[PDB]
């Protein structure tokens, strides 16, 4: 939000009304003296902002023409403030992210976006098998991290734009944590598993209990006690909320109209009575 | 199945049924034991399958009287003995099967099977496709801190206003005109009263600004994607879409126990009404996502009053196969029939068959 | 555009290779194999995107329309006057 | 020359009584061009052939005046046959396919150019000679308007 | 590579049929009586609220 | 409805062997610059608007 009393209508116009109301304040004071300059001078003021101050009503049966008309012009003023505010409220899309590895921010990493992995890691080598992935890795080449927490504290405190990574460590970072967002799906994959040298004894029992745990119900009934969701969620569906910004500025005028009020009656009627 | 093959009580007029239908013999053993029931009931069977099997008896010659299969749907080998359709063929109750039979490696070795006549693949289906906004209350376009502000700052203005005037206007009567005059219902007085009467108009058109934010860039649910989507391959929610049907003993029932645990673990939230009875809870709302062959959900889509939407379709789709004729071990039939959808696959009555059992009436606007 | 024309393959004036790899260039459009190379290279951000930040009403194009046509209704009570009251005496 | 009718770019007028076609002045009154044409039936679904002068002006036919003033040319118009642009088909019980319409009249060698609006692909590459193109286009569809209801 | 066919050019050295086009262009920067009068009273709030809805869509118009 | 999903061009056309077939292509490129084909343009297939 911005210049809540001068976003709209700050300018040429915003006076407009200013002295379109003194023109045809005098000129209704005159047009009933001559076949009051207060009544005529609060009327006008008034009707425009539709307040309950009842004052005197046209008395030349020609002049209440243009009063019924002047609400009209009043009446018209403040709908196109309206429509006007909305269509600013509306364009102030707060952002696009990204989609998955195929947009255009991806493929020509200029500045914007720089996309940065763990280094010697399984996915840096992915990336330069890939051949169609060439700039993408010409890029990443450039700098990456050292381990996974550093990327993560990095990214947080917004000093790296985007963060590739494996996808079960990092389902448990942005529900837990709750400041991030895993962009969409993945794309690649893949499976874990035990690492033992070549022609070990033990390379066929290690791989039958794996097996037997599957069946057994064990290895998943493990992961709740690991692995939970809870306290953050799609939430955050509407894209604004009036802040105290800009109603401070509308609180400003209401402060404004205090210190006039105040000021003038102690300091004029004094001069005034006394006179 | 629904689209297939129809049975229907034949002709409340006739006793038979109106033309073009075969009567076929069905058995429902749901009452007692104390005599015996028989529940063998001329009833008719309209559909494709009766087509093909119309079409075969004028090409070889072939006599017939049909019957039902005693209990749910078609069955795969379960400890050790079978269990449903295939077992009327391997328990020497029957001789051949026909209908939606997909093909499979699982039950090819005991039983054979003939050329496939159709194209069918399988996808997700999931509840009616329905826009609503979501105003919680109708204080949402100003958080609360706003409001007890504007409520309290409100109230200042109150007390100030009699004390100006006092030094004529009573101080009950006076906090009334300043609710009113901010409802819009009705030197010492007028100057202050002015410009805050200036202080409704700046803000009250904001909230229509404001609303008329809330309604514009606000959406509804995606309708998630296929298999492979986020709220799928992770099994670990109690309020997403509840729904992974795969109706019990299923040809799909194996599919989703070849490698990942994962998901048969979640799966068996499954109803046993066969088809259609489970398949009404994605539309009454206990249901919400079931998951099946493409080739009966398709007309199904179209063919059912409203608007219920399938995944993408055509390119929604993971292990496509095809439905097929089951020829019998140590029958040598299969020369004969190989040549009867061969030759209906030549002469192009595969559209016409179609057209006639098969096909988009009402799509959704 | 203006003067609208296109790029090529320069080569020597009355050569044989021309129609050899005249009929090939031919070939590529006509089968969409330069479209795949096309989305390669050529691609933007913003190609399918325009939302202009305001046209902030503080200026005067339609409210000054408003405003001359409250005068020359402002007119009308003078004219009035001088008829009612001629009219009437 | 052969000619093909399409709305923006030829258009087929029939011609007076006395032989010419008559005259008319665009938005700003100044004198547009028109060629005389001899060819098609003047009914196509409705009678085998006759032919009958006619009157031809348009894109083209615009085109092909500055294009034959430089060149100092002496030129005949006559429109094609059969309507149809043209395109490879076998003919009834032979051997190979054979040019159909516009194409095939100027490769059979009844006219010498085509002035019309001819696209460029390999197919028609292979047997013609085209030019440096003149104007770029595309493909779009056409759909009838949605009524804003009220 | 990024050459262009002109006049002046095609007269001196051969060309071959243009496969991306392009040419010249131009960037810059960015009672009975009573109850009538209900009715006109009616009628003129849904008039502004139709109004300033037909106005704010097309404000919205990039 | 829409953009276009294909792109192409128009020409003249000429039997093979042919004399003109070198010159009537430097006219098509000598209008272009001359702006005589963008007024051609203006003349009857634009400013015919509803
Ligand atoms: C294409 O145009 C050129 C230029 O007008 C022609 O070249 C002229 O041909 C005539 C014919 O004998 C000669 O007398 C001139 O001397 C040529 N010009 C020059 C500058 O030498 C050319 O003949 C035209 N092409 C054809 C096929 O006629
Ligand atoms: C054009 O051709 C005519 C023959 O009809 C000839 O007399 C004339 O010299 C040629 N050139 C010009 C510029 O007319």
């Amino acid at each position: 939000t911005l210049d809540s009393f001068m976003q709209p209508f700050q300018s040429t116009l915003w006076l407009l009304v200013g002295l379109s109301v003194h023109v045809v304040a005098v000129m209704l004071y005159l047009l009933d003296r001559f076949s009051t300059l207060s009544s005529a001078m609060w009327f006008s003021w008034g009707v425009l902002l539709n307040s309950g101050i009842g004052e005197g009503a046209p008395r030349s049966f020609s002049a209440r023409i243009l009063g019924m008309v002047w609400a009209g012009f009043a009446m018209i003023i403040v709908a196109s403030y309206t429509a006007n505010l909305a269509a600013f409220l509306v364009l102030d899309r707060p952002e696009e992210r990204i989609t998955g590895i195929n947009d255009p921010r991806l493929r020509n990493p200029s500045d914007k976006f720089i996309y940065a992995t763990v280094k010697q890691s399984s996915v840096d080598i992915y990336f330069r098998r890939q051949v169609e992935l060439s700039t993408m890795y010409r890029h990443m080449e450039k700098h990456n991290y050292e381990s996974a927490a550093e990327a993560i504290q990095a990214v947080r405190d917004n000093k790296l734009h985007a963060f590739i990574w494996d996808s079960a460590v990092l389902e448990f970072e942005a529900s837990q944590k709750c400041d991030l967002v895993t962009t969409g799906e993945l794309f690649f994959r893949s499976g874990f598993g035990i690492g033992m040298r070549k022609d070990s004894p033990w390379k066929q029992n290690v791989s039958l209990s794996i097996l037997k745990s599957h069946e057994n119900g064990f290895m998943e009934d493990l992961d709740k006690t690991w692995v939970r969701y809870q306290e953050c969620d799609s939430r955050s569906n509407a894209p604004a909320t009036l802040t105290f910004e800009n109603m401070a500025g509308v609180f400003m005028l209401v402060a404004g109209g205090i210190v006039a009020g105040i000021f003038l009656i102690f300091i004029e009627i004094a001069y005034k009575r006394h006179k | 199945e629904r689209p297939f093959v129809i049975v229907e009580s034949p002709d409340p007029g006739t006793g038979g049924c109106v033309p073009n239908t075969v009567p076929c013999r069905r058995q429902s053993n749901h009452t007692f034991s104390s005599g015996d029931v028989a529940p063998y009931t001329k009833l008719c069977c309209k559909g494709f399958c009766i087509d093909i099997l119309k079409k075969l008896a004028r090409v070889v010659k072939f006599s017939y009287d049909l019957y039902l299969v005693t209990n749910g749907k078609h069955g795969k080998r379960v400890r050790g003995v079978w269990n449903g359709m295939i077992g009327e063929v391997y328990y020497k109750r029957a001789d051949m099967a026909i209908g939606s039979l997909t093909i499979n490696e699982e039950r090819s070795e005991i039983v054979d099977f003939s050329v496939p006549f159709v194209e069918t693949g399988i996808s997700v289906m999931v509840a009616r496709s329905n826009g609503t906004v979501s105003p919680s209350a109708f204080l949402e376009p100003y958080s609360p801190a706003v409001w007890v502000m504007m409520f309290v700052m409100c109230l200042t203005v109150v007390a100030i206003t009699v004390f100006m005037f006092e030094y004529a206007f009573t101080i009950g009567k006076s906090v009334w005109l300043l609710w009113a005059l901010v409802f819009n219902n009705s030197t010492t007085s007028k100057i202050m009263v002015l410009v805050w009467a200036f202080f409704a108009v700046i803000f009250l058109a904001s909230y229509t600004a404001n609303l008329a934010a809330f309604m514009i860039q606000e959406q509804y649910i995606d309708t998630v994607s296929g298999l492979s989507d986020k709220k799928f391959q992770r099994p670990q929610d109690q309020y997403p879409p509840f729904r992974f049907g795969t109706v019990p003993n299923g040809s799909t029932e194996r599919n989703i126990r070849s490698n990942y645990r994962d998901m048969h673990t979640h799966m068996v939230k499954f109803n046993q009404r066969s088809v259609e009875d489970a398949l009404t809870s994605l539309k009454m709302g206990k249901l919400d996502a079931f998951i099946y062959d493409a080739a009966v959900l398709n007309y199904m889509a179209g063919k059912d009053e409203g608007c219920k939407l399938v995944t993408i379709g055509s390119g929604k789709v993971f292990a496509t196969t095809g439905y097929g004729i089951a020829m019998q071990k140590d029958s040598h039939w299969k020369r004969a029939i190989d040549l009867a959808l061969l030759q209906f696959l030549g002469d192009g009555e595969t559209q016409k068959l179609e057209t006639v059992w098969l096909s988009g009436i009402c799509q959704n606007e | 555009v203006f003067a609208t024309t296109g790029y090529g393959i320069a080569m020597q004036k009355d050569s044989h290779w021309k129609r050899a790899i005249d009929l090939a260039l031919l070939q590529f459009l006509g089968d969409g194999e330069t479209q795949k190379l096309e989305t390669v290279w050529l691609s933007g951000i913003c190609q399918n995107e325009k939302n202009e930040v305001m046209s902030s009403k503080l200026d005067i194009d339609n409210m000054a329309g408003v405003f001359y046509m409250l005068l020359v209704a402002m007119g009308l009570a003078l004219l009035v006057f001088a008829w009612e009251h001629l009219v009437y005496w | 020359i052969v000619t093909i009718h399409q709305e923006p770019f030829v258009y087929v007028k029939p011609t007076l009584s006395d032989g010419t076609c008559k005259e008319e002045f665009t938005v700003n009154g100044d004198p547009v061009k028109k060629v005389i044409c001899t060819g098609p039936n003047d009914t196509s679904p409705g009678s085998p052939r006759h032919t009958v002068p006619q009157c031809c002006y348009g894109f083209c036919i615009d085109l092909l005046i500055k294009l034959a003033r430089t060149m100092n040319f002496t030129y005949e118009v006559h429109l094609v046959a059969d309507g149809k642009f043209g395109t490879q088909e076998r003919v009834n019980n032979s051997n190979k396919k054979e040019w159909n319409g516009m194409m095939g009249e100027l490769l059979s060698g009844q006219a010498d150019m085509i002035v019309a609006p001819l696209t460029i692909n390999n197919e028609r590459a292979q047997y013609i000679e085209f030019s440096k193109p003149f104007k770029y286009q595309g493909l779009t569809i056409l759909v009838k308007k949605e009524i804003p209801r009220s």
